[PDB]
């Protein structure tokens, strides 16, 4: 399963950079940098809404994630799939991590990550798919 | 409900992303 296994990295890699302000084919690397610009600037953008579905989410632990699985796929059950709302997911998971670090310096991203993987290749395996998985995120958001 | 909120949310900020990049 690549597609599963290149989302988890991309996604994971995001998270932890995200939450230790530390950065470590090509094609992941094109992703990854994507989701950077686009991830970052939608907290940037949206830091009041996140602040107040952060503290809704009353998030407990590294572990908690059920409630953010919920979510999760409460907001694609109107039946519209796209990007923006895909990395708007991946974005909130990045400040959440980022939250779960300030309270634990040692919380591990992984569990949330692993949440947020298995919603978007499980439930929209097909879809992104025929996006040619990571490749259609780059392509979406490429600006010149 | 507090799940429906934040759901709802995301979904108004995804939406508004994906029309941005999208135009
Ligand atoms: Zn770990
Ligand atoms: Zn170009
Ligand atoms: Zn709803
Ligand atoms: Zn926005």
């Amino acid at each position: 399963d690549d597609l599963y296994r290149q989302s988890l990295e991309i996604i994971s890699r995001y998270l932890r950079e995200q939450a230790t302000g530390s950065k470590d084919g090509a094609a992941g690397r094109r992703a990854l940098e994507t989701l950077r610009r686009v991830g970052d600037g939608v907290q940037r953008n949206h830091e009041t809404a996140f602040q107040g579905m952060l503290r809704k989410l009353d998030i407990k632990n590294e572990d908690d994630v059920k409630s953010l699985s919920r979510v999760m796929i409460h907001v694609f059950s109107d039946g519209v799939t796209n990007w923006g709302r895909i990395v708007t997911l991946i974005s909130f998971g990045a400040f959440v991590a980022k939250h779960l670090k300030t309270i634990n310096q040692e919380s591990c991203i992984e569990p949330l990550a692993e949440s947020i993987t298995d919603v978007l290749v499980r439930t929209k395996r097909d879809w992104l798919v025929k996006q040619r998985g990571w490749d259609g995120f780059v392509e979406f958001f490429h600006v010149e | 409900r507090p799940e429906i909120w934040i759901a709802q949310e995301a979904r108004r900020i995804g939406d508004e992303a994906n029309a941005y990049y999208a135009r």
